[PDB]
């Protein structure tokens, strides 16, 4: 028996998030990490942290 | 000298905290808050 409870507090636990191959170069709907929008995907050279 | 702090953790514990106290060791001009 599964038990699932709906309360307010940080959820931690749920599915795998299914991913799809990035389109780099291309006009594409990315939903990173979720966040979204429409724009071209390519290699930046940023030193990110 | 300025230093920024780094994020490490990010614990989604959700607990109401009030104190807070520092532990020790033991051995045979620190603990700034």
């Amino acid at each position: 028996v599964l038990s699932f409870e709906l309360l307010h507090a940080p959820a931690t636990v749920c599915g795998p998030k299914k991913s799809t191959n990035l389109v780099k170069n291309k006009c594409v709907n990315f939903n990173f990490n979720g966040l979204t929008g429409t724009g071209v995907l390519t290699k930046s050279n940023k030193k990110f942290l | 000298g300025f230093s920024a702090l780094e994020p490490l953790v990010d614990l989604p514990i959700g607990i109401n905290i009030t104190r807070f106290q520092t532990l020790l060791a033991l051995n045979r001009a620190d603990y700034y808050v």
